[PDB]
């Protein structure tokens, strides 16, 4: 599923932003 | 369409854009000085400092204190950034932006002392939860929809919506933190700011852009607070940037289609027909299926029931936030870059 596709990301962490 | 209560809204705009315009052009500086503060815990970081939980030693009161250090922030051109975001913060007022009650700066920092909004990040509790039911989200989403309805009257950009910003106070509301990325304009812009998984199309295609992007940025909240996780995502930015600019989006199955009808006018790719960039202004989206039960007022005024409420224990309890390693504030004795500071 995409929940765990999601979970299983290097993404779910605090997310920085960029300039 | 057109009511008496349209105009109770532009009659108050009208007012707050008085009250901003008079500190916006007479910001205050050197408000307090470092060591009226015991320095306790930090509550978050970024790239340029700190955000530590502090106490106000002559009045006891707890705040959150932002420390960035100058040097770092011309190193990485970011001056006009972090002059905009001070000189914006203690302009504006609202009920869910963060005050800044005092800020100032010595050799090598400059520091922005907020109210410290003890409830935790919204981005805590909505990992943790997993995701928010449509009512939860439809609470915090009108509060943001007010919210840029205010900004953007003022003529402000917000440009880093995330529940990473979104900070639950006491009573369950949000405050908006981090003005990093905002600015005033009449007209345009240009800048590659935001976090990668909000930016708008027409930000990642170099287009020039303008408030619409904070609800392009709106509709991605909305969709991560019901779904628990974002419309775009993948491991590196350029795959998301990717997603972004093709349009495709796919909704969970459990969204009803109210929201799905929201989020596809929200998460419009075309400039022309996205809500918020309408004749209707923002009231395509408080007048749209999905807020029919939403009490704009009662939420402006704060008298609707929060669906959860923090536990707090105290004045200085820092449970819901993570921890972090502390560093110890260094402060130089010759000066760091005053010439560019000068106005902070
Ligand atoms: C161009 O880049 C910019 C522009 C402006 C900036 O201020 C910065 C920063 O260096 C910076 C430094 C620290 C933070 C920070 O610690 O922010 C925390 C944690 C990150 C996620 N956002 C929530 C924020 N927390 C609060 O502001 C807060 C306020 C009141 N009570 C609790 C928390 C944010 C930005 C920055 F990097
Ligand atoms: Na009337």
């Amino acid at each position: 599923t995409t929940y765990a596709d999601f979970i299983a990301s290097g993404r779910t962490g605090r997310r920085n932003a960029i300039h | 369409k057109k009511g008496s209560e349209q105009e109770s809204v532009k009659e108050f705009l009208a007012k707050a854009k008085e009250d901003f315009l008079k500190k916006w052009e007479n910001p205050a500086q050197n408000t307090a000085h470092l060591d009226q503060f015991e320095r306790i815990k930090t509550l978050g970081t970024g790239s340029f400092g700190r955000v530590m939980l502090v106490k106000h030693m002559e009045t006891g009161n707890h705040y959150a204190m932002k420390i960035l250090d100058k040097q770092k922030v011309v190193k990485l051109k970011q001056i006009e950034h972090t002059l905009n975001e001070k000189r914006i913060l203690q302009a504006v007022n609202f009920p869910f932006l963060v005050k800044l009650e005092f800020s100032f700066k010595d050799n090598s920092n400059l520091y922005m002392v907020m109210e410290y909004v003890p409830g935790g990040e919204m981005f805590s509790h909505l990992r943790r939860i997993g995701r928010f039911s449509e009512p939860h989200a439809r609470f915090y989403a009108a509060q943001i929809v007010l919210t840029f309805e205010y900004l953007h009257s003022l003529d402000l950009i917000y440009r880093d919506l995330k529940p990473e910003n979104l900070l639950i106070d006491q009573q369950g509301y949000i405050q908006v933190t981090d003005f990093g990325f905002a600015k005033r304009v009449k007209g345009r812009t240009w800048t590659l700011c935001g976090t990668p998984e909000y930016l708008a199309p027409e930000i990642i295609l170099s287009k020039g852009y303008n408030k619409a992007v904070d609800w392009w940025a709106l509709g991605v909240l909305i969709y991560e607070m019901a779904a628990g996780y974002p419309p775009f995502f993948a491991d590196q930015p350029i795959q998301i940037y990717e997603k972004i600019v093709s349009g495709k989006v796919r909704f969970p199955s459990h969204f009803s289609s109210d929201l799905k009808d929201l989020l596809r006018n929200l998460l419009q790719v075309d400039l022309t027909k996205r809500f918020g960039n309408l004749k209707n202004g923002v009231n395509d989206i408080k007048n749209h299926k999905w807020f029919a039960t939403t009490d704009w007022i009662a939420i402006y005024q704060r008298k609707v029931e929060a669906p959860f409420i923090p536990k707090f224990k105290g004045p200085g309890d820092t449970s819901n936030f993570d921890d972090y390693e502390e560093e110890e504030i260094r402060v130089s004795i010759n000066e760091k870059c005053g010439k560019e500071f000068s106005e902070f």
